[PDB]
């Protein structure tokens, strides 16, 4: 009886703890990101936090290449991350490779959700405790930003946040896109949405940036890519040189 | 209610998989291991307790080599340590068959990461008792690297788990202060054997055995070989020194 | 082949089935009998592939002995051949194919009627007022297609038979030893123990 | 690894009930109100499209989808249990049916697919029952308009009208009152939207409702001429300004 | 892909799931049968829990496995016809490769093994299931009477009885089977058949039914009258005194 | 505590305890006991063998592996065939087909293998015995335990089962001597019955009682038992 | 490991009970109550509609009475999904039957193979029985007119008349009080009303709550016609029988 | 619940210590071993008077030099008989000889453990251990004569004497001083008559025990009830001297 | 098209004689009409007092000798160290060849 909490089967109100619990842990890593659309890129950022003095930096990220077109950021601990993240890159491979043109954003999204909503019914198989933003500026769509959570659920988004301070990032940028009343940072160059994402990130937490602190992905036609702690710095610099 | 630590793959209320706490405990509760990275290559070394004279000296071998270029030692449960080296060797002669290329040492690690996170999503299977230290030289430098029994693992400047982690840990992180240029691979494993000494004492009550190996572009050409004879000694005496 | 002939009377149904056994060159057996006994009032005869044959016929026997005892009932001499096509159907498809071809002669209790089922090892079947496998059409159906009469006794139909053995014994190469001859009816099946001159 | 789980996840009670189908349908009336009329010459599926947030792009998710291009789908409950019921359903009906027979199924059998798979999870070992409702409207020359609902235990009924979800019992209340066998479709659309403003809280326009028509073949979304025989699908997902158009009349 | 085992041992060296398969016999409508020195009879009582039965097509408790030899049961009737079929199963398979019809002992032991299978074997349960088994082996006049259990036990009897009130018609056959005299007719074996039956049918002419096998696969069951014409005849032997 | 984490062998206890794993050495404890020991020339392995009543034999304790290679068990005896068994078919697969004669630290890798299969999966018992193995290879004389946990070491002498602490601490008194006894087995084995007894209480070991078995530079693996242990006792 | 979650569908009880058949039949006692009379010149199958609604369209709908065959039909009691599955296997074996010998099924056979369908969830597998209860109705040239009923137990029984369902107790002895050897189609459809009328748990009983079927051998043809009465016929026959 | 193949605290498997709880509860079975042949008497313990007493074998044939008496849940035992008696005519084809005693015993013990739910190791298809006990006697030029006890466990040992089944701890304690090294054949018969007699709640007759025995010139052979029935009569009339 | 098969010559002698009996065999190792060696030994001491030659096609000759070997280090460990008889030897070889009867070690022994 007591059991409707350790497997993924409905409880009495209908609901499945297992799923709620692996949400739970998606915070695990006290880690928040946010991602932008821009005119013609979609930019991903990511708060970096190394704590031991004994790792090795350049290895620590949440960020990953799925394809040459998508960008996969992770909220949630690392070997789920990981196991996510080998899934939708062989994923994304055999799609070119069965059908002739790369997989978009969304189709791999559905996907990875799909193969969520499984665990989700399934027994023998528990759910991942992560939230997968996926981000690419798709041959059809454009600039795209698609998230999906370990209760196999996914939609496309404007601008989305997760993380522990996920609802007041998302404020944040609610407030900003009701004063600007487009969809979209109006930026021709990636540099300058970097630059409003990280500002906002700021803004909402309150909070200062140094370059080894954040983790920033771009994605741009046909091509993702993540920047260096430099080209990050550089990034910095100019938004200083604003305030 | 509770219950949620009886079985693997289970998320408690915070979001936590039990099981595979308990598993580092059974890590927490094994030998000492470490691993220092220096400027072109890693030396790895562990504490053998000598529960008795009937153990024959040098004998009992813990590293463990994968391929001819990786080097691998952990603490926990031994046995489990092995299982863990063995898919290692297959991972690695399956990569090479393939690709030709002995395979790199960040490929090599997400092979045991993807293998031992494979091991906390079921309840059919127990997550691993050991954590690991691994490395190796490759196309691109040398890397460090250490497995957790959640499948977690990063790249390393140095790195210790087992009995007596904290004081290792202590003794690399000065390491890596005093030495923001690099160790040498010569260095590293005289370094190394005194970590080992030092970090003995959370475990002075029994008498124990030396063991260092080391993957250096100069000094192995890039091969993953074990110190011995007087390369060995020499690092034992500059430990037995600064000791006292 | 061996001689497998077949003629439903008025009231009953028979079959003529050679005794000879051969082997090369040598006949090993000139009192074989052809014939399973598939239900009191179903009567199959067969020939073909040296082993196929017996195995195929002991095999259909034991599914329907089976089928009897487990409804407590006979199947109708119809039902019975749709079982046996279609095994010889199923088997002309697979690996190794039974090589084997049969009459089935059979009194239908129901519908108070005799009936005679011809059936190839490609699971073709036909019901008819006589036939025959292999050769033996060739030289006996002129003489039944002349003689042959609905409401032929069954002594008449054992004289039409007799007529028909006595050609194949004139025109035919092969020396079959003789025929043995079963009659199947609303009484069963029984054995014309006299036939080595009737 | 492997599945170990071959046993039933769902069993009888005491008291005959069969729990995890009990608490699959609370499920279910948690979810969003959705609802679906027949009109003589068309049927219609209505539902809100309860954006979980005002970032999130609601156009991006469909809770009303085509299957066959003579029916669609709506439902109530766990919208991931829903999507992934929709690709089996698009499957099936070709698998077991196109595939076979070169035209797509009727309405009644497609849905009874549909049910035969809920139904499976209800007794298949290792799994949980679906945690949705769903109502099917279709089309198809021999059986004219219908529509279905399928439960999370596999059962369906047709229906003249009906709801489900959260405010299903006053909407159905709602729907009694109003619907009558002469109701052509545009009274029917008129209806669904009437009905559908008492179970929404906030906004209510074509941009926070999701509505489909199964009606008249539009040769127009057809793709191609040349084929007399094939005159268009039936099935008409309406567009926002189609939407704000009729509220204008309400 | 079930396994779990489901037939264990418990502390005390018993295997529950077996010991309420007997309890599912227990629970069965009583079945007798007792070997005369030419025949034997199998009687079973008929149920009354509900009454409008259609007696001709409703299955009946004694089957025939061969012509001759028949089986009969307390317990499962859903579990029985699993047993009967592969029983007649066998019995055609072995005519097929030996060439001869089963002995009755055969066909029980065959019987019995599959019981005692299902009782080791994961991811089932045993048969809740007990037979008596009886008939004449090929060619042989020597009556045979067995009975197995779930257990997958087995052995013969001169005379035995199972299912609900068994104990009581047990103890009617072992004060009233003589080994010496066994019922030496047809007519007599059949009376103590009722006999022992009306100890706990409770006067039930249409609760009782009687199937009688002789040698060389003869086996027919009675009909109500000629039963209802034994049951009057030993109601006299009471009164009568 | 304990009763919740010990019903199967895919659970860690809170402390990363294994309790079906440590159930299963206990079974080893209850056995006999039996030593084991080698010089640079040979490797002797000395069982007490138990028996069940006076009306029993005395259980054997020892199984040759192949010419070079054998061992002695304490626990459950059908895990014991199980495991030898294995060994045997690993020591013929080296020799036929690499024409190699197995080396005793290779063997000790594949019990330790085999065993932590069985502590890792749901469905399996961990195995339930101990065993000594000495042989003789290309680097001479050898002699490993091996524990149900899958930790297999390698030592001058040891012993396993009942009391076998005894003759434990005797060896790791002796060591200097006996590791010394090269060219001559009758000491070695003489060395091996000392440490033996240093375990006895019950009663002293007899001739049907007695097992001990041999291996060396130019000694196949050989056991004996009986009359053949008579010039010990 | 999973033997936790194991409900262990197959097992008995200490009174050697099967759990799970005893459980559904539970649920079985609140479906729908179903009805079958046999006459000399036919079957009557009756069924009332569990729940219903202004809206619920009757015409297309049917969630008790189901041809199997052109010769038998069966009455629903319990799980309609779970009835549809049998069904569907039952009108399998029909086809597989008339393939082998070219002859319709004998119903008992039909009946029996479903029911040992039955008993099979009852034994192994671990699966939860299905929750459902038949009622057949057929014909065939051994025995006539025929009438049985199948449970999750997977025992069969034949019948004159018989009930699933719910109030079956109460049903039962209404039947058996006015049942009558010689009875005709007719009047058993006749005694089957007014039984559901007595015992159904509803207010009145109109058509709109009723499914109606009938096998005969209408004289005037020679061969067996099976009909299921359309909502306006089992409303008018409703009015006849004195019920309106 | 808890695995079929679960560890006690003290190192013992659960279901075959149970396994070994049902065996006390079986007829009783002895053996008895001598250098003229071995012995093996059963209780035969019918539950009825109309039960036939010579329809329950608990004494069986495996080859013409193998014999073997169970104990305990007997039906357990016909597919360990079977495989014995295959693993027997098996050796003989592939060697051209009889089995010996030892390896047919070591090859029935061999199925014993092979019984779980999914124990990594092979594939053990058996839900639970075998719930009976066996005597295995028999006879082989290596090793002459030979008695052993083949338990649930795996474990087998060979005895000069055993017996097993619900008077097993009295009748052993009575084997004791009974036997010695040159027993006569006929000794070994009235000794086992004489004790199954002790510990059977019946009056021990030529119904209700059997005896049977292996010798190198007849092989296995199984006492018909008149045989016995005077080696009784020649046991009371030794006991009623002194 | 590959042929499994080939012939390495050779010719052996088996006599028997009261108490002792000899198996000979030359020592040329040919194919076609080379020589492939003229000493590879071709009779085997097998143990158990038995000796062993399985000749005509090499490959075969020599897979069978091995797996008798085997067979006998085998029967040991399985009878208690019985001795393998000549007769059962013989009895365990005629199972050995007719395992591969429908793709035959392509030779003739003797022993």
């Amino acid at each position: 009886a007591g059991y409707d909490r350790h497997i993924t089967i409905f409880s009495p109100e209908g609901r499945l703890y297992q799923v709620e619990y692996a949400f739970k842990a998606t915070n695990q890593t006290n880690i928040n990101s946010l991602a932008v659309r821009g005119k013609d890129c979609t930019v991903v950022i990511s708060q970096k936090k190394v704590p031991d003095k004994l790792l090795d930096p350049t290895t620590v990220s949440y960020i990953f290449c799925i394809s040459r077109t998508i960008g996969m950021v992770v909220n949630g601990p690392i070997p789920d991350a990981r196991n996510a993240a080998l899934r939708a890159k062989a994923e994304a491979a055999e799609f070119r490779y069965k059908y002739g043109y790369d997989m978009p954003c969304d189709v791999l999204a559905k996907r990875m959700a799909n193969l969520s909503q499984i665990y989700t019914q399934r027994a023998y198989m528990r759910p991942l405790g992560v939230i997968l933003t996926f981000v690419s500026v798709d041959e059809e769509l454009g600039p795209s930003i698609y998230k999906t959570d370990p209760a196999g659920y996914y939609v496309g988004y404007k601008a989305t946040a997760t993380g522990p301070k996920q609802q007041e990032i998302t404020t944040n940028l609610e407030n900003h896109f009701k004063k600007s009343k487009i969809d979209h940072i109006n930026e021709e160059s990636w540099e300058k949405v970097v630059e409003f994402a990280i500002t906002h990130m700021i803004d909402a937490l309150g909070t200062e940036f140094s370059k080894n602190d954040l983790e920033v992905g771009v994605a741009t036609k046909d091509k993702f890519f993540t920047l260096s702690a430099e080209n990050i710095e550089e990034r910095l610099v100019a938004i200083a040189e604003q305030d | 209610g509770t219950g949620y630590d009886l079985s693997n793959s289970v998320f408690s209320p915070d979001g936590r998989n039990f099981q595979v706490e308990y598993a580092v405990k059974a890590v927490e509760n094994g030998t000492t291991s470490i691993g220092i990275k220096c400027n072109d290559g890693v030396v790895f070394a562990v504490e053998k307790l000598i529960t008795s004279k009937l153990l024959v000296p040098q004998k009992n071998v813990k590293i463990q080599v994968v391929d001819r270029h990786i080097g691998c030692v952990y603490s926990g449960l031994i046995p489990d340590g092995r299982h863990l080296v063995n898919r290692g060797r297959e991972e690695a002669a399956s990569f090479k068959k393939l690709y030709k290329t002995p395979i790199p040492i960040p490929a090599f690690a997400d092979r045991l990461g993807q293998y031992v996170q494979a091991h906390t999503l079921y309840n059919s299977v127990r997550p691993f008792g050991v954590s690991t230290i691994f490395g190796g030289v490759d196309k691109n430098g040398a890397h460090l690297y250490m497995l957790e029994p959640s499948g977690s693992y990063w790249g390393y400047k140095g790195a210790a788990t087992g009995k007596g982690r904290q004081s290792a840990k202590a003794e690399l992180e000065k390491l890596v202060d005093h030495h923001p240029e690099g160790l040498s691979a010569r260095e590293a494993v005289k370094q190394a054997a005194k970590i080992i000494y030092l970090a003995h004492e959370d475990n002075k009550e029994k008498d124990f055995e030396l063991e260092i190996s080391w993957c250096s572009l100069s000094e192995t050409n890039g091969l993953h070989k074990f110190v011995k004879g007087d390369l060995l000694q020499e690092a034992i005496d500059f430990a037995q020194k600064e000791i006292n | 082949m061996d001689i497998i002939l077949g003629i439903r009377v008025q009231d009953s149904v028979i079959l003529a089935s050679s005794k000879a056994v051969t082997r090369g060159i040598s006949v090993l057996k000139d009192s074989d009998d052809k014939t399973r006994q598939l239900s009191p009032h179903t009567l199959m005869s067969f020939a073909g592939e040296a082993g196929d044959t017996v195995q195929f016929a002991e095999y259909i026997q034991a599914n329907i002995q089976l089928y009897s005892i487990r409804e407590d009932y006979e199947l109708s001499p119809q039902a019975v051949s749709s079982f046996v096509r279609q095994e010889l159907a199923k088997s002309i498809r697979s690996r190794r194919p039974y090589q084997v071809n049969v009459l089935i002669g059979g009194y239908d209790k129901k519908k108070n009627k005799p009936e005679l089922y011809q059936i190839d090892y490609l699971g073709t079947k036909v019901e008819l007022p006589y036939g025959a496998h292999g050769y033996s059409g060739f030289y006996t159906f002129s003489l039944l297609d002349h003689h042959y009469r609905p409401d032929m006794t069954t002594e008449e139909g054992l004289d039409l038979l007799k007529l028909c053995v006595q050609e194949l014994e004139k025109r035919m190469p092969m020396d079959f030893k003789g025929v043995i001859v079963k009659i199947v009816d609303k009484d069963g099946i029984r054995q014309v123990d006299d036939f080595q001159a009737q | 690894m492997t599945d170990r789980y071959s046993f039933s996840l769902t069993t009888f009670s005491p008291s005959g009930k069969l729990g995890q189908i009990d608490y699959a349908l609370t499920a279910v009336k948690q979810g969003v109100t959705s609802l679906g009329i027949k009109a003589t010459n068309g049927v219609v599926i209505a539902t809100e499209k309860k954006s979980s947030s005002p970032l999130a792009m609601s156009e991006t998710l469909s809770k009303v989808s085509l299957l066959t291009p003579d029916i669609g789908a709506v439902y109530s409950g766990m919208g991931p249990d829903y999507r992934v019921l929709v690709d089996k359903s698009r499957k099936v009906a070709h698998t077991s049916y196109k595939r076979i027979y070169g035209e797509y199924p009727p309405t009644k059998l497609l849905v009874s697919e549909v049910a035969k798979i809920m139904q499976e999870a209800t007794q298949s070992g290792g799994v949980r029952p679906f945690g949705v409702s769903l109502l099917i409207a279709g089309h198809d020359e021999f059986n004219g308009f219908s529509l279905y609902q399928v439960d999370p235990s596999g059962s369906y009924f047709p229906w003249k009208a009906t709801a489900i979800g959260k405010g299903s019992v006053a909407a159905k209340t709602f729907l009694e009152k109003r619907w009558n066998d002469e109701l052509e479709l545009e009274d029917a659309i008129h209806i669904a939207l009437l009905t559908l403003k008492e179970s929404v809280e906030g906004e209510f326009n074509g941009d926070t409702i999701e509505l489909a028509i199964i009606g008249d073949e539009n040769p127009d979304l057809l793709g191609y001429t040349g084929i007399p025989t094939d005159k268009g699908p039936r099935f008409r997902k309406l567009t926002s300004q189609e939407i704000n158009d009729r509220l204008e009349a309400l | 892909g079930y396994d779990r085992a489901l037939s264990i041992f418990s502390p005390d060296g018993h295997i529950f799931q077996v010991e309420y398969a007997l309890e599912a016999v227990k629970r069965g409508t009583c079945a007798v049968g007792v070997k005369g020195k030419n025949c034997v009879v199998l009687g079973c009582e008929r149920r009354s829990t509900l009454k409008l039965q259609d007696t001709r097509i409703t299955p009946s408790k004694v089957s025939k496995i061969d012509s001759h030899v028949v089986l009969s049961f307390s317990g499962l009737n859903a579990d029985s016809r699993i047993l009967i079929e592969k029983a007649r199963v066998e019995a055609q398979s072995h005519r097929l490769t030996l060439e001869d019809p089963v002995t009755v002992e055969y066909l029980t032991r065959y019987v019995a093994g599959v019981q005692q299978r299902y009782t080791q074997s994961g991811g089932v349960r045993p048969f809740g299931v007990s037979t008596l088994i009886a008939g004449f082996d090929p060619r042989d006049d020597e009556p045979k009477l067995y009975q197995t259990e779930p257990s997958g036990i087995y052995s013969s009897w001169s005379a035995q009885t199972i299912g609900r009130n068994s104990k009581t018609v047990r103890e009617f056959l072992e004060k009233n089977y003589d080994r010496k005299e066994p019922p030496a007719t047809v007519e007599e074996c059949v009376k103590l058949t009722v006999r022992s039956l009306l100890e706990v049918v409770q006067t039930g002419a249409k609760n009782i039914e009687i199937t009688v096998v002789k040698p060389d696969s003869d086996i027919v069951a009675l009909s109500s009258e000629e039963i209802n014409q034994y049951v009057t005849q030993i109601e006299q032997e009471k009164q009568e005194q | 505590f304990r009763n919740n984490y010990d019903g199967d062998t895919v659970t860690f206890s809170p402390t990363g305890r294994l309790f079906q794993v440590e159930y299963a050495l206990e079974a080893i404890k209850q056995g006999s006991v039996t030593v084991g020991l080698r010089s640079n020339t040979h490797a002797v392995l000395v069982a007490l063998k138990r028996n069940a009543d006076e009306l029993s034999s005395y259980q054997k304790k020892i199984i040759k592996c192949d010419e070079h290679m054998g061992l002695s068990l304490a626990g459950l005896a059908p895990d014991a065939r199980v495991l030898s068994n294995y060994l045997r078919q690993q020591c013929n697969y080296s020799s036929l087909v690499f024409n190699r004669k197995l080396a005793v630290e290779r063997a000790g890798h594949l019990l330790c293998d085999k065993a932590q299969k069985n502590t890792q999966s749901y469905g399996g018992r961990p195995y339930g015995v101990g065993l000594l193995i000495i042989g003789y290879d290309k680097s001479g004389a050898h002699l490993l335990e091996f524990q149900p946990s899958g930790n297999v070491t390698e030592l001058y002498g040891t012993a396993i089962g009942a009391r076998s602490q005894g003759a434990k601490t005797y060896l790791e008194r002796t060591l200097d001597t006996f590791i010394k006894i090269d060219g001559n087995p009758d000491e070695l084995i003489k060395a091996g019955v000392e440490a033996i007894s240093q375990s006895l209480r019950d009663e002293s070991l007899t001739v049907d009682n007695l097992s001990i078995a041999i291996v060396g530079k130019d000694t196949p693996f050989t056991i004996y038992d009986g009359e053949a242990v008579a010039k010990y006792i | 490991g999973s033997r936790r979650y194991d409900s262990r569908t197959t097992i008995f009880s200490p009174e050697g009970r099967l759990y799970q058949v005893e459980y559904a039949l539970e649920s079985i006692s609140h479906a729908g109550t179903a009805i079958g009379i046999m006459a000399s010149d036919g079957i009557v199958l009756a069924a009332e509609r569990k729940v219903t609604s202004t809206l619920l369209e009757q015409d297309t709908s049917t969630e008790k009475l189901y041809k199997l065959n052109d010769k038998i039909a069966v009455a629903v009691a319990g799980l309609t999904a779970d009835a549809e599955i049998l069904i569907n296997t039952a009108r399998i074996h029909a086809q597989n039957y008339l393939k082998t010998y070219n002859e319709d099924i004998p119903v008992e056979i039909l009946v029996r193979r479903l029911s040992d369908i039955k008993q099979g969830y009852t034994q192994h597998g671990g699966l939860r029985p299905f929750g459902v209860s038949f009622i057949y109705a057929g014909y065939d040239d051994r025995y006539g007119y025929q009438l049985y009923t199948s449970n999750p137990s997977g025992n069969y029984t034949g019948w004159k008349a018989i009930s699933v369902g719910a109030n079956t107790s109460a049903a039962q002895t209404l039947l058996q009080m006015d049942y009558k050897d010689d009875m005709k189609v007719d009047d058993a459809i006749e005694l089957a009303l007014k039984t559901l009328s007595k015992t159904t748990d509803s207010s009145a009983l109109t058509y709109d709550r009723l499914e109606f079927a009938t096998i005969r051998k209408g004289a005037n043809d020679g061969e067996v016609y099976q009909k299921i009465f359309k909502p306006q016929e089992i409303k008018d026959i409703l009015v006849k029988t004195g019920i309106t | 619940d808890r695995g079929v193949s679960t560890f006690s605290p003290e190192g013992r498997l659960f279901q075959v210590e149970y396994s070994l709880e049902a065996i006390k509860l079986g007829s009783t079975a002895i053996g008895i071993a001598t250098k003229e042949g071995v012995v093996l008497g059963v209780e035969k313990r019918a539950t009825s008077p109309l039960l036939e007493s010579d329809s329950i074998e608990k004494i069986v044939e495996i080859d013409r030099h193998i014999g073997c008496a169970m104990s305990g849940l007997t039906a357990d035992a016909r597919s360990m008989i079977e495989h014995a008696r295959t693993a027997a005519v098996t050796h003989n084809l592939y060697y051209d000889e009889d089995i010996n005693v030892e390896s047919l015993t070591q090859s029935v013990c061999d199925l014993a453990l092979r019984f779980g739910e999914g124990a990594s190791g092979e594939e053990r298809l058996m839900s639970r251990p075998f719930g009976v006990a066996l005597l295995i006697a028999g006879h082989d030029a290596d090793d002459g004569y030979q008695l052993f006890h083949a338990e649930p466990s795996g474990t087998f040992y060979r005895y000069n004497a055993k017996a097993i089944g619900s008077g097993s701890e009295g009748a052993q304690a009575e084997l004791l001083n009974e036997w010695h090294s040159s027993l006569t054949l006929k000794e070994a018969e009235l000794l086992v008559l004489k004790i199954l007699k002790q510990v059977m709640e019946e009056k021990l007759d030529e119904n209700n025990a059997q005896l049977s025995c292996i010798t190198k010139q007849d092989g296995f052979k199984i006492y018909d009830n008149e045989k016995t029935a005077e080696l009784i009569k020649e046991l009371k009339e030794k006991e009623a001297a002194e | 098209q590959f042929n499994p098969y080939g012939d390495n010559g050779g010719t052996i002698l088996g006599i028997a004689g009261e108490d002792f009996a000899v198996l000979a065999g030359d020592t040329r190792n040919i194919t076609d009409y080379s020589i492939n060696s003229r000493y590879e030994p071709k009779v085997f001491d097998c143990g158990d007092n038995i000796v062993m030659s399985a000749n005509g096609f090499a490959a075969d000759g020599d897979a069978l000798v091995k797996r008798f070997k085997n067979s006998v280090k085998w029967y040991h460990f399985d009878h208690n160290d019985k001795k393998l008889s000549i007769n059962s030897a013989a009895r365990n070889i005629q199972h050995l060849l007719y395992g591969k009867r429908f793709f035959p070690y392509y030779v003739h022994t003797i022993i």
